[PDB]
RNA sequence: AUUCUGUGAUACCUAGGGGACGGGUAAAGGCGAAGGCAAUCUUUUAUGUAAAAACUGACGUCGAAGGACGAAGGCAAAGGGAACAAAAAGGAUUAGAUACCCCAGUAGUCUUUGCAGACAAUUAUGAAUGCCAUAGGUUAGAUUUUUAAUUUAGUCUAUAAA
């Protein structure tokens, strides 16, 4: 099913993100799972300073990953996401609305753009 | 024949699945390789470290309704474009 | 650099101003019982009037109307303080200073639920 | 967002206060008097001016009334059509 | 003509409100 | 999403034999090098929609 | 320059009562420049009709824009009445939704507008800062 | 097997009143106000007249007499009737002098209308046997379909995201079948021309086959294809490979049923003087001022922007009425939302001169007296 | 921002700065509006004691058709004025 | 008044921790057999509504009893415990004050597993079928010359015959 996670990772290191997301999307395409689009986006403000191990955040690391996996894969992909301490916080949705007409006009994540549906 | 209609609009987004293919990532070389070239210390614009200086804002309510209210000013041949091939791709169904 | 802070938190019994520095740190921060105004004597309309005058009073005592360059106003409740101290900040109290506001806030403290509150009173 | 509902029949359709309520208006001004006094003192003289216009007014004579608006006799013409109707 | 005639009522009541606006805006201070 | 094999392989076929890239008109006008290099190119992009497809429709990856 | 300035004072304030704009072909008759008119008795500055269905977009699938989760929403983060955004009843709940998916991730502040937002609107250089205090 | 007293309504002349059309139309996003409305680009609902015994009397062949306090008085006998019979048992009705003497006025104008012209001026009138047409045929090329002005299919640069969604799942997806047909009859007449000019020196047009492969050799040229897509849908052309391209066709008839000359290349002969240069100029009003990067004026009711050129500049509250300019009007064109535009430009020194002597309020008299 | 970061918090959404065209005398005046059509005196006084579910639902039905009413008899009055215009 | 505070309170901040709550949206709105259900993500569940076709071919309605479900409060066990608050207790008011008011405050409210089965559990109106003339709103759809009118299923006002 088309899901969507937006992960906030420390902005401290570059390479946590590498890491982090190479770790969601090898295991995406393991369990048979097709990554459409990963954004990256920087860092910017977040909602509120947040509290997170022992470590006070103004910023976070935003980076959005959109793709089509199982339930089971889907679930491990948040568990272990929410275990990395070098997540801030994430945001899973279940992207679309299950139907094939309006799943198949889901593209790469737009900025500047809606996602015509 | 009502039945095959659906067939018809359950193929063409098939279609359109399968022409929208050619950016997803399927093995880990595509993802190794999409990753280093999009994240990288100096991507956007560096000067500033975040998509809110390349791309400053996400487009808004105003922007919208300025499209179609202060405008009608060149974006009609751009956008005209991309409708004329949806109105081709739908009639003969081989996404063009 | 941060403004200097103005709050005014004013309720149905009482009224409090403080004046904090940048980092928010009070430097004087007196209330409507420091005038004298006793049990129910300190939430009338004149008092927080003459409290506001004497807040603004020791300000100039302590050189702030020279020392201020950027001021910020803060308003929190909704009691007779409200109106009473702005006015002693808006009429000639206040004219040192009153050239040296950038912000103006609320602050009013409002719950998304919260915590339950005290059953209704049946005064009859 | 809905359009105006159609009221029920009333009994009488009309408002309250017909004619708008005239203020007495040095009522304000006496305010600025007892605003000046809180904040400048009693026997100042930058008072003067404020409370010599207190003064103007009580000489001064009151206006007279306004002619009244007939607006209760259209709206018992047309409530019939406007609402419902009426109930008794 | 007609038009001069109505422009005219409008200067009227444009300047009255506007002297208006300078007389409250006076209560503001 | 109520398809079969049937539907999702005739569309398949279908989707790649309007998108093939057209040959040229005639055979002197044609250049091996580009039509070649088309050739190579679309059966790979082919290639991989099939397995991203087959993945997207899978019964398996829906919900209950 | 002293007379100049003035007059532009006084001509600029005529034309704050003109509450009209007028455009190219616009029909105007001797009563559009009465003062019942100009006056603009009109209260409501509604919108035309239903601005969601004329995009044709799904609210709930763009709940990453921020712009577009800071513009239902008063400056102090209140979902705005479907009178302001002139919405129907299932687009104003697809769009509160959207406003309550956000802030409810923990994606958007739901006491105001987006950070980012407030560095790009009026007072940029006075927003209230945090003295490290320490 | 109408009844008598049937056949006597459907020719009444009540019936013949013309349904409310759609008001001009405006831009869909936008802030109109609801509680007041000013005038409307065009007329949409009928005006009305009587005779004066009957005026007076207050029947307008309506339902009931309308009021005599606001019906009667007036040189211009004209209204508007919203309603016949309102939920108020009344005829909600409201003055039509502000669209009826407005034509009247442009009337007077004595200006045709012209097709609009990139920018050599060429006025070219409207009402010729070879732009103004409506029908057409099946077998016509697609070149002459620009000449034409009401496409029945919509404008694609003009509809709103949300429009275009509902018009392809609802006009142009549920006609793919015959869509096909519609080829095979290109194809069929493609197989009879190789025939004919052999034969100098048609099919039944049922060929499942070459329709299907005849769309795989358009894709490498999209221009032939749309060219063959806008004649099944009958679209407006947009691309240059041009008329009212930029704003897409008129909703209305290009004069818009305003004006009926086909040209202005005539010159009025002035009794004393004699023939004259150019035509009568016109007094226009000046709204909003320069000191907005342009000048509105109200020629005759119309608004539209002031010549290329004070008065302009900045409001004067001394000049009593208002500034107001003499001007003429040049070109006057009908846009595809509906709205008149006027090129109006500024006016000759004799020429206001000459008009307001024969008023009588020329200061100087140019007869006689001007020795030079 | 690069060196401090902003303070978010809620009394940040309700701010209002003072500009050329903005005194602070005016800034009030933005204020207080804002403050009004976001009804924060409104809700604390009802954040002051608890209203169980039911008594709050009861209290918006007889608040929200006093509304409809009001703007239904606000619409009929200038009904009438437009039918008396007219001269019915 | 009891009460808190010089063992530094209220007020203004900084950094951590902990519990239950659900602002706006919000409406004569909606969903379930009812009781009842309003922050959010994923997962999971039975009905119901609209339009077209296709399919089974009376397979339907009510339903003593049994069984299931059933608000708040209450009982039992183990958690939780910020806030609220029966009880117990104090300070006032009063002729007297158990009270209403006030400073504080335990069960309980919350979580998990059971018991319990009483409610103005109300529309003071059992469920279901057939049928009877209109108007103005409103909710979720459908059709159309989608502007505005027809139309299906609900809901709410004001009427005709009765
Ligand atoms: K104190
Ligand atoms: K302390
Ligand atoms: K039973
Ligand atoms: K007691
Ligand atoms: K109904
Ligand atoms: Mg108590
Ligand atoms: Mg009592
Ligand atoms: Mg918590
Ligand atoms: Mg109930
Ligand atoms: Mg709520
Ligand atoms: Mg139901
Ligand atoms: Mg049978
Ligand atoms: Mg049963
Ligand atoms: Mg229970
Ligand atoms: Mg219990
Ligand atoms: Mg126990
Ligand atoms: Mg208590
Ligand atoms: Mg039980
Ligand atoms: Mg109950
Ligand atoms: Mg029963
Ligand atoms: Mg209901
Ligand atoms: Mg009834």
């Amino acid at each position: 099913m088309l899901y969507e996670t937006i992960g906030i990772v420390r902005p401290g290191n570059i390479a946590e993100v590498k890491e982090l997301v190479l770790t969601a999307g090898k295991l995406i395409l393991n369990q048979g799972g097709v990554i459409r689009d990963i954004k990256n986006w920087g860092t910017f403000l977040l909602p509120r300073p947040i509290s997170t191990n022992q470590q006070r955040h103004n910023r976070g690391h935003y980076f959005v990953m959109r793709y089509d996996a199982s339930i089971a894969t889907h679930e491990e992909v948040r568990r272990t996401m929410k275990a990395d301490p070098r997540v801030i916080r994430t945001a899973n949705v279940k992207l679309g609305d299950g139907k094939l007409e309006t799943l198949s006009r889901f593209g790469a994540i737009p900025w500047r753009s809606l996602e015509e549906a | 024949e009502k039945e095959a209609m659906k067939s018809e609009a359950r193929r063409d987004a098939v279609v359109q699945l399968y022409v929208a293919s050619k950016n997803f990532i399927v093995d880990e070389k595509e993802l190794e390789e999409h990753v280093n070239k999009h994240f990288t210390e100096k991507i956007h614009n560096a000067s500033g470290r975040s998509i809110w200086d390349s791309q400053k804002n996400p487009i808004s309510m105003r922007e919208l309704r300025n499209e179609f209210s202060g405008f009608n000013t060149t974006s009609a041949a751009v956008k005209t474009t991309v409708r004329q091939k949806n109105v081709a791709e739908e009639l003969t169904g081989g996404k063009l | 650099d941060e403004p200097y802070h103005f709050h005014i938190y004013s309720h149905k019994h009482n009224t409090h101003i403080t004046v904090t520095k940048p980092n928010r740190d009070a430097l004087i921060s007196l209330s409507c019982g420091n005038l004298g105004f006793k049990k129910s004597n300190r939430k009338h309309y004149d008092s927080a009037y003459q409290l506001g005058a004497y807040v603004v009073d020791k300000m100039h005592q302590m050189n702030l109307h020279n020392k201020i360059k950027k001021m910020e106003v803060v308003l929190r409740g909704f009691g007779p303080g409200r109106e009473a101290v702005i006015k002693v900040l808006l009429g000639n109290e206040g004219r040192m200073l009153r050239s040296s506001i950038v912000r103006v806030s609320d602050a009013t403290r409002l719950k998304f639920g919260g915590t339950r509150s005290k059953k209704p009173r049946r005064l009859g | 967002p809905n359009k105006p509902i159609r009221l029920p029949p009333l009994k009488q359709l009309r408002v309250r206060q017909a004619n708008k309520a005239e203020e007495n208006p040095c009522i304000a001004v006496m305010s600025s008097v007892l605003a000046c006094w809180a904040s400048a003192g009693y026997n100042s003289a930058g008072c003067a001016t404020v409370e010599n216009a207190l003064r103007a007014c009580m000489d001064a004579p009151k206006p007279a009334p306004k002619p009244n608006n007939t607006i209760n006799y259209h709206l018992s013409r047309f409530q019939e059509r406007l609402t419902q109707g009426k109930s008794k | 003509e007609l038009e001069n005639k109505t422009y005219e009522s409008w200067k009227k009541w444009a300047t009255t409100e506007i002297a208006r606006q300078e007389s409250a805006r006076a209560s503001m201070y | 999403y109520l398809l079969n094999k049937d539907e999702f392989d005739s569309a398949i076929q279908y989707a790649e034999h309007i998108l093939k890239p057209i040959k040229a008109e005639d055979r002197l006008t044609a250049d091996p090098e580009k039509e070649d290099e088309e050739a190579r190119e679309h059966a790979a992009r082919h290639a991989k929609a099939v397995a991203a497809l087959e993945r997207i429709a899978k019964l398996e990856h829906g919900g209950a | 320059v002293q007379e100049l300035l003035q007059s532009e004072v006084t001509s600029n304030n005529y034309m704050r009562m003109m509450r009209r704009r007028w455009n190219n072909g616009d029909v105007y008759a001797p009563r559009d420049l009465s003062p019942y008119e100009m006056k603009g008795r009109n209260g409501g500055w509604v919108e035309a009709a239903d601005v969601v269905d004329e995009l044709g977009f799904s609210p709930l699938d763009n709940y990453r824009n921020f712009s577009l989760i800071s513009d239902y929403i008063t400056p102090f983060g209140r979902i705005r009445h479907s009178k302001e955004t002139g919405l129907k009843p299932v687009n104003q709940r697809k769009i509160a939704k959207m406003v309550r998916r956000a802030i409810g991730l923990g994606i958007h502040p739901s006491v105001h507008k987006h950070p980012e937002i407030l560095k790009n609107s009026n007072g940029r250089h006075l927003l209230p800062l945090v003295v490290p205090k320490g | 097997g109408v009844s008598p007293g049937g056949a006597l309504l459907r020719t009444s002349r009540m019936f013949s009143l013309p349904p409310v059309i759609p008001p001009p139309p405006g831009n869909k996003l936008q802030m109109i106000s609801e509680r007041a409305s000013a005038t409307e680009a065009y007329p949409t609902h009928q005006v009305l007249t009587t005779f004066e015994s009957s005026r007076s009397r207050g029947d307008w062949g309506l339902k009931r007499p309308l009021p005599l306090k606001s019906t009667t008085g007036t040189t211009y006998p004209m209204v508007k009737v919203k309603e016949m019979d309102s939920l108020e048992q009344i005829t909600d009705f409201t003055s039509g002098t502000q669209h009826g003497l407005t034509l009247k006025k442009f009337q007077a104008l004595n200006i045709p209308i012209s097709t609009p012209s990139e920018i050599r001026p060429v006025q070219r009138s409207v009402f010729e046997a070879d732009t103004d047409v409506t029908a057409f045929s099946p077998d016509e090329q697609i070149q002459e379909a620009e000449k034409r002005w009401k496409f029945s299919g919509p404008w694609l640069a003009g509809m709103t995201p949300g429009e275009f969604k509902e018009y392809l799942a609802k006009t142009v997806r549920p006609k793919r079948a015959e869509f096909r047909k519609f080829i095979q009859k290109k194809i069929a007449a493609q197989k009879t021309e190789a025939a004919n000019r052999e034969l100098q020196e048609k099919p039944e047009s049922i060929t499942d086959d070459e329709v299907t492969e005849y769309l795989r050799r358009l894709r490498n040229d999209n221009q032939v294809l749309y060219d063959l897509v806008g004649q099944f849908l009958d679209l407006a052309p947009l691309k240059p490979p041009s008329p009212y391209g930029g704003r897409g066709p008129p909703i209305t008839h290009p004069s818009a049923g305003i004006s009926y000359l086909r040209t202005a290349a005539y010159l009025n002969n002035h009794p004393i003087y004699g023939p004259q240069k150019s035509h009568p100029p016109v007094q226009a009003r000046v709204l909003k001022p320069r000191r907005g990067n342009d000048a509105k004026i109200g020629v005759a009711g119309f608004v539209a922007d002031g010549p290329l050129g004070s008065v302009m500049d900045k409001f004067d509250p001394s000049i009593e009425g208002g500034a107001k300019l003499w001007v003429n009007v040049d070109k006057a064109t009908v846009d595809s939302t509906g709205r008149v535009q006027l090129t109006v430009s500024d006016a000759k020194a004799t020429d206001v001169l000459i008009a307001k002597e024969l008023i009588g309020d020329a200061r100087e008299p140019i007869f006689g007296s001007a020795p030079k | 921002q690069q060196e401090l970061n902003i303070r978010l918090r809620p009394s940040t959404g309700r701010t209002f700065y003072v500009s050329g065209h903005q005194d602070f005398a005016g800034a009030l005046k933005l204020l207080h509006r804002t403050v009004a059509a976001n009804k924060v005196k409104k809700d604390v006084r009802l954040q002051r004691f608890h209203e169980r579910p039911a008594l709050k639902r009861k209290r918006n039905l007889r608040e929200r058709w006093r509304a409809r009413f009001k703007e239904g008899f606000k619409a009929a009055v200038n009904r009438t004025f437009e039918l008396k215009n007219q001269g019915w």
